[PDB]
C-alpha cells in the first residue's frame, strides 16, 4: 500500500504527525517531549518502525512525516531508504522532514553526514539536528516541530504546506 | 519593561565608551610626539666607542 | 626452614585486611589465646611481621603452610578459570561403598610410584565435597609450592573440577589417579571452561531451573506495530525460560562452512573463521538483544543452548 | 594574504562536494638515509595519537640545550619541594635526536624523537615522535616562523606525557589535542590494508565490535584467515588501481550476511572498534601499531591528513 | 653574607627578598643558595627566595612549589602601634597566565651582539608594565607574553594588540583561540555540558574584548560557520547572538548559505523572543557594517558595497513580513520591526 | 541588555 | 552440524 496525503476529510482541530525510525525509545521519548505541553489544537502522535504500515480503517489522515536517522548506525539508513519508496510524490511537498541524530559524538558515527545532506537535497525536503538522549535538547525540538506540525495542518491562516516549502529551502 | 532595560544599558555603554576615548586620545598624542621626536633625531665612527 | 617462613608470609600478604581474622580463625593452628596479643589496628605490615614471630616459634612444616593455601583458596576461587572432567563406569560394575581414606591412600600413591617427590594435600569440606591440592615434581626436581593444582572433587558422582594452571605436563597421570581412587575405568574432559566454579556447578548438575508447578497511559500516543512487539516478547520469554540465568563470561565458535550468498560460486572450498563473546554476564546480554532491535525474534540454536547442552566451546561444519 | 588564504581554505569546507577515491597502496623502498636500527625500534610498538598546531619559533640548531632544560624541569617537577641546578647530572637522563628519511617530499620538515633514559647504555623510559608526512595543505597558509609537525605519537606513561607536553605548550605555545578514529575511517582502513599485496600472511584480520544493550555490555570479536580475506576482497573489486566507497560497503555487507545466516544478529546495529590486519591495526581511541616496514610512509600519510584536518 | 649565620637567617631572607632586581642574581650566588638548602632542608623562608631567583633567571634554577600559603610570618611586629600613628600622619585555567618571553630566545649564542655590546636600545620587560603612564612612554617597544591567550583579560596590552596588525601573532591567536572554543563548546565536538558557565563566561570575555577593538575575531567566524547547523537556538542564545554582530562586511550572496539559510531555517520555526533577538541582533550588524563603510569613503567599488547592504536590507523586510503573518500581527513584535527601520 | 532580558521573559 | 568429537 501506498500512503496519500489527502485520502481523508480533516477532523476538527485535530492535528497528527508520524515518526518512522528503528530506535523505539528515542521515538517513545520525542512523542512524550512533544505531548508534554499544552497547545490550541488536539494532538496525536503515531509511532512506526518502517513502511508500508499495517493496514487499517480508523486510520486518520496523516499531516507530516518525521524520518529520524541514526548516525551510529547503518541499519537505520537502510531502512529509511527502503521507507522511503512507499510515500506518493504529491507528500513530498512541504509534508516531509528528515532528522539526523548522533553528530554529537562524533567518535561514534558510522555515516558521513554528507550522505544525509545529500539525500535530504535529493528529496527536496528540510534536514533538522538534534542529539535525543539529552533531554534539555530533546524539549526545544518537540515544541519546533509541533510548530511545524500546526503549520501543516492548516492551523495558521496564510500559510500552507506548499508555502513552507519556499521558507526552508536552501540557496545551495 | 524591555524599554527599560534597553535603555539602562545605553547609558552604562555611554560611560565605558567615553572613557576608553579619552585613553585613547592621550595614546594618539603619544605616538604622535614619539614620531616627531624620532624623526628629528659608519665603522669609522663604530670603531671609536670600542 | 626458612622456605616455609616465606611461604607462610607470601600467602599471609595475599590475604585482604578485613577477613585475615576469620580465616586466622578457620586455620586455627596458632593457639587462640596468642591471637589477641597481636594488634591488628596497626599497619599490615607490622602485623604480619608479628605472625611471622609467632609461627616461627612454634614448629611451623610444609603440610600446614598448604593448609593454609587451600583454606585461602577456598573463600576466593574465582582467582583461577577451571574446567571440568567426566569419569565412566562399566554397564555390569556394582554401586561402590565409597571410603574417604581409601581414596586419599589410593590417590596418595599413584603420585607417589610415578613421580618421586610430590605433595598433596586434602581438606574435607562440608557438603559432600573434597578439596586437593598437589605440588609438582619428579626424581630430580624438589616440588615446586609456586604452581599449585587444585581439584574439587564430589564424591558418589562422576564429576570433578580442576583448575588449569601447570596440568597440561601431567594430565594423563592425574586423569589415571582420579579414574583409579575412585574405581572408574574411563575419564573424558569436557569442553567448559568458565571462572565462576559456582555457575559450573549449577550447569554441570544441571539444578539452575528449580521452579515446580505444584498446588499445595498517555492514551494520545498510537503505538503501531505493537502485535509484532508482542510476539518477539512471546518468543524471547519461551526461548530463554524464566529463571535467573545462570553468570558466563566467554563463549566461542569455530566456523567451517562454505559462503553461500555472484560472490563466490565457483569457490568449492570453506570459509575459515573464529568468533568468540565475551560479556560482565553472558546470556543476560543474549536475552535482551531481539526486543531492543539488534537481533530477529527466535536467536539461532547456537546461542541459546549454552547451559542445556553444557557446551561452552563449538565447532561447526558444513 | 596568509591569513585570507587560510580562512578562505577553512571555509571552503562544505558538505555539498563528495569525498574522492583512494589509491591502493603500493609498497616503496625504504629511503638510503633511514637508519634499520631505528626503524627496527619503531615497529611492533603501542602508539598513542595527539593532534599539534604550529611550533612558533623551533630550530634545529641547538636541541641540546633543549635537552638540557627540559631534564632540569622533568628533575625538578618530580620532587615538589627542592631546587634543581641545570648542568648536573641526576637520576634520569633525555635526549634530542633527529630522525632521517622519514618524510614525504622535500618540502615537509624532518622528523625527531625525543626520549628519557634511565642511566645506571641505558634503558628508555619513554618515547616521543613529531611527524609530517605529505603536508601541503597546511604548509601553505602558514609564514616562515613556523614549523609545521602535525601528528605526534607518544609511547610510555601518561604522567610523563602530561610533563613534557606541559613543557612544549609554554615554551612553543602549541596546543596538543587527542586524536580518535571513528568507524567510518576504520572501515576504510580495513578496506585499503586488504588490498594491499603481502608476500608472507603473518597474522589472522580481526575485527572488535560493541553492541549497545542499555545496563548490559557486550562485544563480539571476528577472525578470518589472511587469505580468505584476499579472495572475498577480490570478488568485489573492479576498478583496477582504485578504491571505491561502493567497494568498501560491499566488502563491509559480505561479513554482515555471513554473520547473519548463523547468527541471526544484526552486525549493521553495532559499532566498530578495533581493526587488526596484517600491515597495521588500529583503535578508536587514538593507538596504532605498525608490524611491516614496507607500508610505513602510507599509514603516516593517513593519519597526518587525519590530523591536519582536525586542526583545521 | 649573613646568611651563613643561623640566628639571622629567616630575617635577612626577608630583606634580600625587597632589594633584589635582576642585576644581583649571578650564577656563583645561586650555587651559595643551593648549598645552605642540603645543610638545613627544606626551609619555608629559603623556598621563597629560591623562587625569586628563579624568576630572574630560568635558565640556571628549576623549583616547582606546592599550592598560596604566607611563607614570611606575619608576626606583629614591635612598631606596629607606632605605624598607625605614622600611617595618620600620612593620611594627613582556560586562559593562560601572563609570564615573560620563553627563555628560549639567545639561547645557545656564540656571543653578544653589536647592538648589545654598544648598549643599543632594547626591551621593556613584561613585569614593569603596570600603569598606564609606563605604558605611554614604552608603546613602541614592548615584550610580548609566552602565550597571546593571556592578552584577553589585561586591559594594557588590549591597546597594544588595537593598533598592531602583524602576522605571526594573528596566527599564533587564531590557533590558540580556535582550538579553545572548539575544545570548550557545549553542543559540538563530544557534546560537553559540565562547563556550561565556564563557557558563557568565557564568551562573555571575549564579546567584552571584541567591543573595544571595534571588530571581530577570526577564529569566531570560523567557529560560527561550523557550529550553527548543530544549534538548538537556546543554549547560549545571548553570547551566540552578540557574536554575529561582528561578522566582517562581505558580499551577501557569499555568505547567505553560510549563515542566514541556518538562521532562518531557525527563526520560522521558534518562539516570539527568538524573533525579537534575532531581529536585535542583525541591527547591530547593520550598524556595525555602516560604520565600517563610511569611514572607508573618506580614504570592491561603492556601487558594488551598497548593493550588499541593500539585498541585506530587503531580506530582513521579507523575514518580518512573514514573521508578522506567522505570529497574527502581534505588537510585541511589531515595536521591533519598527526598530530596525528607525536605523 | 535586551537580549539577556528576553532570556528571563523566556524563562517565567 | 555441531562436530562434539574434539
Amino acid at each position: 500500500s501506498v500512503l496519500r496525503p489527502l485520502d481523508k476529510l480533516p477532523g476538527l482541530n485535530t492535528a497528527t504527525i508520524l515518526l518512522v525510525g528503528t530506535e523505539d525509545a528515542l521515538l517513545q521519548q520525542l512523542a512524550d517531549s512533544m505531548l508534554k505541553e499544552d497547545c490550541a489544537s488536539e494532538l496525536k502522535v503515531h509511532l512506526a518502525k518502517s513502511l508500508p504500515l499495517p493496514s487499517s480503517v480508523n486510520r486518520p489522515r496523516i499531516d507530516l512525516i518525521v524520518f529520524v536517522v541514526n548516525l551510529h548506525s547503518k541499519y537505520s539508513l537502510q531502512n529509511t531508504e527502503e521507507s522511503l519508496r512507499h510515500v506518493d510524490a504529491s507528500f513530498f511537498l512541504g509534508k516531509v522532514c528528515f532528522l539526523a541524530t548522533g553528530a554529537g559524538r562524533e567518535s561514534h558515527c558510522s555515516i558521513h553526514r554528507h550522505t544525509v545532506v545529500k539525500l535530504a537535497h535529493t528529496y527536496q525536503s528540510p534536514l533538522l539536528y538534534c542529539d535525543l538522549e539529552v533531554e534539555g535538547f530533546r524539549a526545544t525540538m518537540a515544541q519546533r516541530l509541533v510548530r511545524v506540525l500546526q503549520i501543516c495542518a492548516g492551523h495558521v491562516p496564510g500559510v500552507s504546506a506548499l508555502n513552507l516549502l519556499s521558507l526552508l529551502r536552501s540557496s545551495e | 519593561s524591555t524599554k527599560e532595560s534597553k535603555n539602562e544599558k545605553l547609558k552604562e555603554d555611554l560611560e565605558r565608551e567615553q572613557r576608553w576615548l579619552d585613553e585613547q586620545q592621550q595614546i594618539m598624542e603619544s605616538l604622535n610626539v614619539l614620531h616627531s621626536e624620532l624623526k628629528n633625531k659608519s665603522e669609522s665612527r663604530i670603531f671609536n666607542e670600542l | 626452614d626458612e622456605t616455609v617462613a616465606e611461604f607462610i608470609k607470601r600467602t599471609i600478604l595475599k590475604i585482604p585486611m578485613n577477613e585475615l581474622t576469620t580465616i586466622l580463625k578457620a586455620w586455627d593452628f596458632l593457639s587462640e589465646n596468642q591471637l589477641q596479643t597481636v594488634n591488628f589496628r596497626q599497619r599490615k605490615e607490622s602485623v604480619v611481621q608479628h605472625l611471622i614471630h609467632l609461627c616461627e616459634e612454634k614448629r611451623a612444616s610444609i603440610s600446614d603452610a598448604a593448609l593454609l593455601d587451600i583454606i585461602y583458596m577456598q573463600f576466593h576461587q574465582h582467582q583461577k578459570v577451571w574446567e571440568v572432567f567426566q569419569m565412566s563406569k562399566g554397564p555390569g560394575e556394582d554401586v561402590d561403598l565409597f571410603d574417604m581414606k581409601q581414596f586419599k591412600n589410593s590417590f596418595k600413591k599413584i603420585l607417589q610410584r610415578a613421580l618421586k617427590n610430590v605433595t598433596v594435600s586434602f581438606r574435607e569440606t562440608e557438603e559432600n565435597a573434597v578439596w586437593i591440592r598437589i605440588a609438582w615434581g619428579t626424581q630430580y626436581t624438589k616440588p615446586n609450592q609456586y604452581k599449585p593444582t587444585y581439584v574439587v572433587y564430589y564424591s558418589q558422582t562422576p564429576y570433578a573440577f580442576t583448575s588449569s594452571s601447570m596440568l597440561r605436563r601431567n594430565t594423563p597421570l592425574l586423569g589415571q589417579a582420579l579414574t583409579i581412587a575412585s574405581k572408574h575405568h574411563q575419564i573424558v574432559k569436557m569442553d567448559l571452561r568458565s571462572r565462576y566454579l559456582d555457575s559450573l556447578k549449577a550447569i554441570v548438575f544441571k539444578q539452575y531451573n528449580q521452579t515446580f508447578e505444584t498446588h499445595n497511559m498517555d492514551s494520545r500516543i498510537i503505538h503501531e506495530n505493537i502485535v509484532e512487539k508482542e510476539r518477539v516478547q512471546r518468543i524471547t520469554q519461551e526461548t530463554f525460560g524464566d529463571y535467573p540465568q545462570p553468570q558466563l563470561e566467554f563463549a566461542q565458535y569455530k566456523l567451517e562452512t562454505k559462503f553461500k550468498s555472484s560472490i563466490l560460486a565457483e569457490r568449492e572450498e570453506p570459509l575459515r573463521c573464529l568468533i568468540k563473546f565475551s560479556s560482565p554476564h553472558l546470556l543476560e546480554a543474549l536475552k535482551s538483544l531481539a526486543p531492543a532491535g539488534i537481533a530477529d525474534a527466535p536467536l539461532s540454536p547456537l546461542l541459546t543452548c549454552i547451559p542445556n547442552k553444557r557446551m561452552n566451546y563449538f565447532k561447526i561444519r558444513d | 594574504p596568509l591569513q585570507k588564504r587560510l580562512e578562505s581554505v577553512r571555509k571552503q569546507s562544505s558538505f555539498i562536494l563528495t569525498p574522492p577515491r583512494r589509491k591502493i597502496p603500493q609498497c616503496s623502498q625504504l629511503q638510503e638515509d633511514v637508519d634499520p636500527q631505528k626503524v627496527a625500534f619503531l615497529l611492533h610498538k603501542q602508539w598513542t595519537l595527539y593532534s599539534l598546531t604550529p611550533l612558533y619559533k623551533f630550530s634545529y640548531s641547538n636541541l641540546k640545550e633543549y635537552s638540557r632544560l627540559l631534564n632540569a624541569f622533568i628533575v625538578a617537577e618530580k620532587q615538589k619541594g627542592l631546587a634543581v641546578e641545570v648542568g648536573e647530572d641526576f637520576n634520569i637522563k633525555v635526549i634530542f635526536s633527529t630522525l632521517l628519511g622519514m618524510k614525504g617530499t622535500q618540502r615537509d620538515p624532518e622528523a625527531f624523537l625525543v626520549q628519557i633514559v634511565s642511566k645506571s647504555e641505558g634503558k628508555v623510559l619513554w618515547t616521543g615522535w613529531f611527524c609530517c608526512v605529505f603536508g601541503d595543505s597546511l604548509l601553505e597558509t602558514v609564514s616562515e616562523d613556523f614549523t609545521c609537525l602535525p601528528l605526534f605519537l607518544a609511547n610510555g606513561a601518561e604522567s610523563n606525557t602530561a610533563i613534557i607536553g606541559t613543557w612544549f605548550q609554554k615554551t612553543f605555545d602549541c596546543y596538543f589535542s587527542p586524536l580518535a578514529i571513528n568507524a567510518f575511517n576504520l572501515s576504510w582502513m580495513a578496506a585499503m590494508w586488504t588490498a594491499c599485496k603481502m608476500d608472507h600472511y603473518v597474522a589472522t584480520t580481526e575485527f572488535l565490535w560493541s553492541v549497545p544493550c542499555s545496563p548490559q555490555s557486550l562485544d563480539i570479536s571476528f577472525a578470518i584467515h589472511p587469505e580468505d580475506a584476499k579472495a572475498l576482497w577480490d570478488s568485489v573489486h573492479k576498478t583496477p588501481g582504485e578504491v571505491t566507497q561502493e567497494e568498501v560497503d560491499l566488502f563491509m555487507d559480505c561479513l554482515y550476511s555471513h554473520f547473519h545466516r548463523h547468527f541471526k544478529i544484526h552486525l549493521s546495529a553495532t559499532r566498530l572498534v578495533r581493526v587488526s590486519t596484517s600491515v597495521a591495526s588500529a583503535h578508536t581511541d587514538g593507538k596504532i601499531k605498525i608490524l611491516c616496514h614496507k607500508y610505513l610512509i602510507g599509514v603516516l600519510a593517513y593519519l597526518t591528513e587525519l590530523a591536519i584536518f582536525q586542526i583545521e | 653574607a649573613s646568611l651563613q649565620d643561623d640566628a639571622l637567617c629567616p630575617y635577612v631572607c626577608h630583606l634580600l627578598y625587597l632589594l633584589t632586581k635582576k642585576e644581583n642574581v649571578k650564577p656563583f650566588r645561586v650555587r651559595k643558595l643551593l648549598d645552605l638548602q642540603a645543610k638545613m632542608g627544606m626551609q619555608p623562608h629559603l623556598q621563597a627566595l629560591l623562587s625569586l631567583y628563579k624568576f630572574f633567571a630560568p635558565a640556571l634554577i628549576s623549583v616547582s612549589l606546592p599550592v598560596k600559603k604566607i611563607y614570611f610570618k606575619n608576626s606583629e611586629n614591635l612598631w606596629k602601634t607606632a605605624l598607625l600613628a605614622v600611617k595618620q600622619r600620612n593620611r594627613g585555567s582556560v586562559i593562560p597566565v601572563l609570564n615573560s618571553s620563553s627563555y628560549t630566545k639567545e639561547c645557545g649564542k656564540k656571543e653578544m651582539s653589536l647592538s648589545d655590546c654598544l648598549n643599543r636600545s632594547g626591551s621593556f620587560p613584561l613585569e614593569q608594565l603596570q600603569s598606564f603612564p609606563q605604558l605611554l612612554q614604552n608603546i613602541h617597544c614592548l615584550e610580548l607574553p609566552s602565550q597571546m591567550g593571556s592578552v584577553l583579560n589585561n586591559s594594557l596590552l588590549l591597546h597594544y594588540i588595537n593598533c598592531v596588525r602583524d602576522e605571526p601573532v594573528l596566527l599564533r591567536f587564531y590557533y590558540w583561540l580556535s582550538q579553545t572554543l572548539q575544545e570548550e563548546c557545549i553542543w559540538y565536538k563530544v557534546n560537553n555540558y559540565e562547563h556550561g558557565k565556564e563557557f558563557t563566561n568565557f564568551l562573555d570575555t571575549i564579546i567584552r574584548a571584541e567591543c573595544f577593538l571595534q571588530e571581530g575575531f577570526y577564529s569566531c567566524e570560523a567557529f560560527l560557520y561550523k557550529s550553527l547547523p548543530l544549534w538548538d537556538g537556546l543554549c547560549c542564545r545571548s553570547q551566540f547572538l552578540q557574536l554575529v554582530s561582528w561578522i566582517p562586511f562581505s558580499s551577501f550572496s557569499e555568505v547567505k548559505p553560510l549563515l542566514f539559510d541556518h538562521l532562518a531555517q531557525l527563526f520560522f520555526t521558534s518562539t516570539i523572543y527568538f524573533k525579537c533577538s534575532v531581529l536585535q541582533s542583525l541591527k547591530e550588524l547593520l550598524q556595525n557594517w555602516l560604520l565600517w563603510l563610511s569611514m572607508d569613503i573618506h580614504m570592491t567599488t561603492l556601487g558594488g558595497s551598497m548593493n550588499s547592504v541593500s539585498k541585506l536590507i530587503h531580506y530582513v523586510g521579507w523575514l518580518s513580513t512573514t514573521a508578522m503573518r506567522l505570529e497574527s500581527n502581534n505588537t510585541f513584535l511589531l515595536h521591533f520591526i519598527l526598530d530596525f527601520y528607525e536605523k | 541588555g535586551v537580549l539577556a532580558h528576553l532570556e528571563r521573559l523566556e524563562t517565567q | 552440524i555441531i562436530d562434539e568429537s574434539d
